[PDB]
RNA sequence: ACCAAAGCUAGCUCAACAUACUAAACAAAUACAAAAAUACACCAAAAUAAAAUAAAACAUUCACCUAACAUUAAAGUAUAGGAGAUAGAAAUUUUUAUCCUGACGCUAUAGAGAUAGUACCGUAAGGGAAAGAUGAAAGAAUAAAAUAAAAGUAAAAAAAAGCAAA
RNA sequence: ACGAGCUACCCAUGAGCAGUUUAAAAGAACCAACUCAUCUAUGUGGCAAAAUAGUGAGAAGACUUGUAGGUAGAGGUGAAAA
RNA sequence: CUCGCACACGCUUACAUCAGUAACUAAUAAUAUACUGAUAAUUAACAACCAAUAAACCAAAACAACACUAAAACGUUUAUUAAUUACAUUGUUAACCCAACACAGGAGUGCACCAAGGAAAGAUUAAAAGAAGUAAAAGGAACUCGGCAAACACAAACCCCGCCU
């Protein structure tokens, strides 16, 4: 249970760094902009996350769906895996039925 | 548990395996079982007179460098075949047909080294 | 060491041997004719930049031949190391 | 009776059984060198 | 020479000749008793009797009645501290023979110099003559000597 | 049956 | 003709012996064939001198004397031999024209492995020969599989390395951030 | 390690308590 | 987000105050500590 | 001879391949990367024997020659100025010889200093006319020259005399060359009148 | 006071992009018993995935399960099923460029198994570790500097009687 | 997928069997080497994941044994003890 | 007190010389065949490597005279061609291997029974119980499931079951 016996560097952030500063900007891009654009446009990830969400089942499902093709062999028998396992969880237990 | 890591060698096996140590065989065996060595592929040393000749193995330290120009095919045409080429082009006497009078050889089979195939170890 | 020679140790029976067994009535030597084998034809050894040693082969020969007859006549004799030699 | 000694050495035995030409020679072999050069193991085979 | 191809010798073939050639050779003392016929040296594990036998008289000139060969083996058992093994590398021992009666003997290379071993004998002294200086007076009882009064 | 349990050993490097 | 192995007996026991510098390339371009032909002779009776003196130094478990000359001398014969080298290669491409003087195909062997497979000299023909006709050049099908798991190993691998390249970057740039 | 700057100044006060129970201040 | 507990010590301390004085291992060793302390109040 | 170091390592100015080395980080020793300012090699403005001044540390607004640089850790040693003590000789009797010796600076605490005024200056990379790359001072606009420096060797070329196996520069220097289309084989074969008849049978490659 | 304790780095994880996708290194040797220059041959080949499991048993059945076609809907609809468990479309619809790539991911029992597929263990296929911490400099070891906090011990054996405390 | 370098049975190819008794090298007799493993005591984290000491059975045979090869798990092999 | 010397197989430098051992290997030490370092080393005559294609041959090994039954390993010669030319290549250490150990176990062959190899006891004391042994008055199976074990004995009889090795 030794706890550090140091101060460790005391971490300045400036909360006026660009990043920080700039954020949610163009988070109202359609309201303001004469809907053209929705703010999932805005939004930097994963192919299969863009503006859409799930639990891990659906999650999975979806990525070996749109890039399912592109996996490596290993990644992609584990999602498979992955896959099957949540299926029979989320189907047949809990305590709820 | 054997050994797996460590090279195998003759010094390894039975008395039946004997495996060289990459050295090139010098004959072959001949009727008695005895073996017989051919005098033409046992290696012959080409060793110059080096008495009379002025060069040491090492050189005085103020005595230069040069730039350093690694020879190419086309220098080494240019130091041999071009003056003799436009030498006989400006004659008139250049014959597409025949450049053997240049140095250039059209195939290799004839000659005692070859370069292709590469005849000789050094 | 004798190995540098070379020699080689092996060891396999100890014979003593004269050309016959002990029960034989004929137990002494007169001569022997030794026929030099291929390898050491003079020749080959004025090949491999021996010139002395055309002697010495016969030499070694004799030498080691003769010894071991004389020798081994000797011991038909029930003469050994402890018991020296008479005659 | 007692046990544990099973291993007899050979060398013969041993190259014969696990040795590289023998690996080779069938198709289940290679894939079997083709696994420990995925894996990247040191030695292939014996 | 080594590591190089050699053209494959078929009937009434030219003589092979090297030019250049790749061997290299250690004159070496030997560890057990020697007739003064003999010359060690440590070669390639790639030449052969003959190659070394030609060499020499080549090379170098010396009439060659004689050669042996044999393989050294180098230990593999020292470990690192992967506890990997380390080889000493193996090599090939070549006896030979001198032929006309030449007797050889290994020259010893390091000769000492009698004036650098008397100066390292009086440096040694004049060392001894400092350390005895520095060390400290028995009666003094630890007071630094700095100090006038 | 003849239930036995072979011994088994740790690693030499410990 | 023993002594060649030998340094001049003024110089045994001495520490230091002094020496020359290396042969450059350029140096050696100048010389002839035949010069270079001896000059090779020359190098190798004092490498061999060198190595002797070398051994005979562990030997006594004394410090070798001026160590720095085995150097030289290598690299002099090194450099020698790419200069020698230079003009074969330079000629066989003016009369043959092929950048390989050892005869060889691009072949892909069992493992699916593209390799670069060297010629051999025989006697007999090629389909005349039953250890060169056991050998094979081609890829079974299961094999593809492999192949495949070879790329992606290799790409996640490359993968890495420059994740944590650029990673290193933002590191500095917050340590010394004199931009 | 432990990220976190709370313990390690917790503990900065034991510490310090500490040093004036072993040496106690004039 | 990993997290893990940093302040454990205290967490101890708070148990480990009240069995300072108890014979045996149980001033010391929190199972035991614990155990003893909670018996005692 | 070329020693090959592990990925992690750190540079003691103790020569890489020494016994002071080996003995500071032994075979298995891998310690904590010292954060380094990543400096391109055409960047780099200090060389060994030029005069500069130190900006930092107990000695500052000195100037001293710039005796070895280690690129890797970036690190001048100016000789005799930046200085803490230590004892060289040693026996059980007796601590010899306390010398005087030199602990590193990073290249931020030095300034490399013009010739001319000798003050502290802020040195730039630039090309002239004359296909030229010199050091030019950003506050007073001058160049600065390079420390031409003696080498490892100890060994001066303007004075220098021949042992028995080296070769002059006259030997040296003299081209031989008659760049003909001949290999070495043919050549020196020609040369030492080796007469050679027969021809290779056909061999065939696989 | 011992045994000990503390670091923040090594690197990793997940995505983005991207050209395109078997890295690096090849002098010799490598498919004789791989790493052994050199002799008349042979050489080569394919057949449905199965079962554990779900159906509260088990017999037909049981998504995914190493076959490119994504996205919004149609729709868990039509249908298929010991018409049970479960399985399950389509027609027809929707999808606007490129830059702004990073992190409410890990920090040495974590994150890769990884300092390494190494040591070691298996005859073999195979299994598979642990381990790092001084400083600007140790070319500053009569060496200098900030925790002395786990269990275990020592400093300091015990003294009628008892869940050890209250 | 990997295993018959242990063991079961084969295939090649080698090697051993002294003394005594007998017209006999007779799956005869006595008894070594050799091969087994009867009975007891030790031992039971042992010297040993099956041993030691004694004692026993066979010992020219359906005998022991070396080396190299073969048969593979829906299988092999088996003078059947699953 | 007596498993010795060699070879095969297998191990791979654990062998040799010099030095060192505070600690690391030895289940302790002394010191060193086993830990550490440096330096060396096994030399071919022995062994491995070391031709094909035709053609005559029915006739065992057993001290082989001659046979037995189970019918038996092992080559001569004749012909046709076989590169023809010193020295090729490789194994040569050990106190060693398989058993996790410097393991009372497992290990083929040739010669030896000593001429070669080795040491049962670290030092004491002389309690119990335990192990291994030697001896024992009178008795002689009364012991015990059973004469198990032991013995100055080492013999005879009869059943059951399986013919026999
Ligand atoms: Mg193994
Ligand atoms: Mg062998
Ligand atoms: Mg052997
Ligand atoms: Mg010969
Ligand atoms: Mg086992
Ligand atoms: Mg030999
Ligand atoms: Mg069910
Ligand atoms: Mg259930
Ligand atoms: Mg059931
Ligand atoms: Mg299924
Ligand atoms: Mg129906
Ligand atoms: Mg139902
Ligand atoms: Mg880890
Ligand atoms: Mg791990
Ligand atoms: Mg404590
Ligand atoms: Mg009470
Ligand atoms: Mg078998
Ligand atoms: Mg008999
Ligand atoms: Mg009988
Ligand atoms: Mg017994
Ligand atoms: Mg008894
Ligand atoms: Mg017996
Ligand atoms: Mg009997
Ligand atoms: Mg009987
Ligand atoms: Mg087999
Ligand atoms: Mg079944
Ligand atoms: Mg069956
Ligand atoms: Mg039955
Ligand atoms: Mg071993
Ligand atoms: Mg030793
Ligand atoms: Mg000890
Ligand atoms: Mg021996
Ligand atoms: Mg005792
Ligand atoms: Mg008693
Ligand atoms: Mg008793
Ligand atoms: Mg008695
Ligand atoms: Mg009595
Ligand atoms: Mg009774
Ligand atoms: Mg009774
Ligand atoms: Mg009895
Ligand atoms: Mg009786
Ligand atoms: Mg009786
Ligand atoms: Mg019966």
């Amino acid at each position: 249970f030794h706890v550090r016996v140091t101060l460790p560097p005391r971490k300045v952030v400036d909360r006026w760094n660009e990043k920080r500063a700039m954020f949610g900007v163009y988070d109202n891009i359609g309201i303001l902009g004469n809907f053209e654009k929705h703010p999932k446009e805005l939004i930097k990830g994963p192919i299969w996350l863009r503006g859409w969400k799930g639990n891990e089942l659906q999650r999975c499902i979806r990525k070996k769906r749109m890039v399912g093709n592109r996996m490596f062999i290993d990644d992609l028998h584990n999602l498979n895996k992955r896959i099957s396992y949540l299926y029979k969880h989320f189907n047949r237990h809990g305590k709820y039925r | 548990g054997a050994d797996r890591m460590s090279k195998w060698t003759s010094k390894r096996g039975p008395r039946t395996f004997c495996k060289g140590r990459g050295a090139k065989g010098t004959g072959f065996h001949g009727r008695d079982g005895k073996f017989v060595q051919i005098k033409e592929m046992i290696p012959e040393l080409v060793v110059p007179e080096l008495a009379g000749f002025k060069l040491k193995p090492y050189v005085n330290y103020r005595a230069p460098e040069g730039t350093d120009t690694p020879l190419t095919a086309k220098q080494l045409f240019l130091e041999t075949a071009a003056p003799a080429i436009e030498k006989d082009f400006k004659a008139g006497t250049f014959d597409p047909e025949h450049l053997e009078k240049y140095g250039f050889e059209p195939t290799q089979e004839g000659k005692l080294f070859q370069l292709y195939p590469k005849n000789f170890p050094r | 060491k004798p190995d540098k020679l070379p020699l080689f140790k092996r060891q396999y029976e100890n014979t003593i041997f004269i050309g016959s067994k002990t029960a034989d009535p004929l137990c002494y030597g007169h001569t022997q004719f030794h026929l030099l084998p291929d390898k050491l034809k003079r020749e080959k050894l004025l090949k491999q930049n021996c010139a002395d040693q055309i002697e010495v082969v016969f030499r070694a020969n004799a030498i080691a031949s003769l010894f071991a007859w004389t020798g081994a006549q000797a011991m038909y004799q029930g003469f050994w190391s402890e018991a020296d030699v008479t005659r | 009776k007692a046990r544990g000694n099973e291993y007899q050495p050979s060398n013969i035995k041993r190259k014969h059984k696990h040795g590289w030409v023998r690996r080779l020679r069938t198709p289940t072999g290679v894939q079997v060198i083709l696994r420990r050069m995925h894996k990247g193991r040191k030695s292939l085979s014996h | 020479a080594r590591n190089v191809l050699y053209p494959l010798y078929q009937l009434g073939n030219p003589q092979l000749r090297v030019f250049r050639t790749n061997f290299f050779i250690q004159l070496v003392r030997p560890g057990t008793a020697q007739p003064e016929d003999t010359v060690q040296f440590r070669i390639p594990m790639e030449m052969t009797r003959v190659d070394l036998r030609n060499y020499l008289e080549r090379i170098y000139n010396v009439p060659v009645a004689a050669v042996r060969t044999r393989v050294q083996y180098g230990s593999n058992r020292r470990r690192d501290h992967r506890n990997i093994r380390i080889k000493k590398p193996d090599y090939k021992v070549a006896y030979v023979q001198l032929a006309l009666g030449q007797t050889f003997t290994f020259p010893d290379l390091f000769p000492e110099r009698k004036g650098a071993s008397v100066d390292v004998d009086v440096r040694d002294q004049v060392l001894e003559d400092q350390r005895q200086k520095h060390s400290p007076d028995p009666r003094r009882g630890g007071v630094p000597g700095w100090f006038g009064l | 049956k003849k239930r036995f349990t072979p011994p088994t050993y740790q690693p030499k490097y410990k | 003709g023993l002594e060649e192995f030998f340094d001049d007996p003024k110089n045994w026991g001495e520490e230091k012996v002094k020496s020359g510098a290396s042969w450059t390339c350029q140096q050696l371009r100048n010389k002839s064939n035949e010069d270079l032909h001896k000059l090779w002779y020359v190098l190798l009776k004092e490498r061999n001198m060198l190595l002797t003196l070398e051994q005979e130094a562990k030997r006594q478990r004394l410090p070798m004397p001026s160590p720095e000359r085995l150097e030289k001398v290598v690299d002099s014969m090194d450099a020698l031999d790419k200069v020698v080298q230079e003009r074969e290669d330079a000629l066989r491409l003016l009369q043959t024209g092929q950048e390989k003087a050892r005869p060889g195909a691009w072949r892909r062997d069992i493992f699916g492995r593209i390799i670069w497979h060297k010629f051999k000299q025989w006697p007999i023909p090629w389909y005349l020969n039953k250890k060169y006709n056991r050998k094979r050049f081609f890829a079974m099908p299961y094999v593809e599989r492999f192949v495949r798991m070879r790329i992606e190993k290799q790409a996640r691998i490359k993968a890495r390395k420059r994740s944590l390249e650029r990673k290193k970057e933002k590191f500095l740039q917050e340590k010394f951030p004199h931009l | 390690a432990k990220k976190g700057f709370r313990a390690a100044y917790r503990f900065q006060k034991e510490l310090e308590r500490w040093r004036l129970l072993r040496c106690p201040p004039p | 987000l990993r997290s893990r507990v940093t302040d454990r010590y205290w967490r101890v301390q708070e148990v480990l105050k009240h069995a300072r004085h108890f014979r045996g291992r149980k001033n010391r060793c929190y199972r035991l500590a614990v155990r003893a302390v909670t018996r005692a109040f | 001879s070329k020693v090959t170091l592990p990925p992690n390592y750190r540079y003691g100015m103790s020569r890489p391949g020494s016994l002071s080395d080996k003995r500071k980080n032994p075979p298995g020793t891998r310690r904590r990367r010292v954060p380094v300012e990543p400096i391109s090699d055409e960047d780099w403005h200090l060389f060994c024997g030029d005069k500069v001044e130190i900006l930092e540390g107990k000695d500052a607004g000195k100037q001293g020659k710039v005796v070895q640089v280690i690129r890797q850790r970036n690190w001048v040693v100016v000789e005799g100025l930046n200085t803490h003590y230590r004892y060289v000789g040693k026996t059980v009797d007796y601590r010899g010889t306390m010398i005087p010796s030199e602990a590193p600076l990073l290249h931020n605490q030095v300034k490399l200093v013009d010739p001319t005024d000798r003050k502290p200056t802020d040195v730039e990379w630039r090309f002239t006319e004359a296909g030229e790359r010199v050091r030019v001072s950003t506050r007073s606009g001058r160049i600065i020259p390079k420390p031409e420096f003696p080498r490892a060797d100890g060994i001066v070329p303007e004075t220098w005399i021949d042992g028995p196996k080296d070769t002059s520069v006259e030997d040296a220097l003299e081209k031989t060359y008659v760049p003909r289309l001949k290999t070495l084989e043919e050549e020196v074969m020609e040369a030492m009148g080796i007469q050679e008849t027969r021809r290779h049978k056909k061999v065939y490659w696989y």
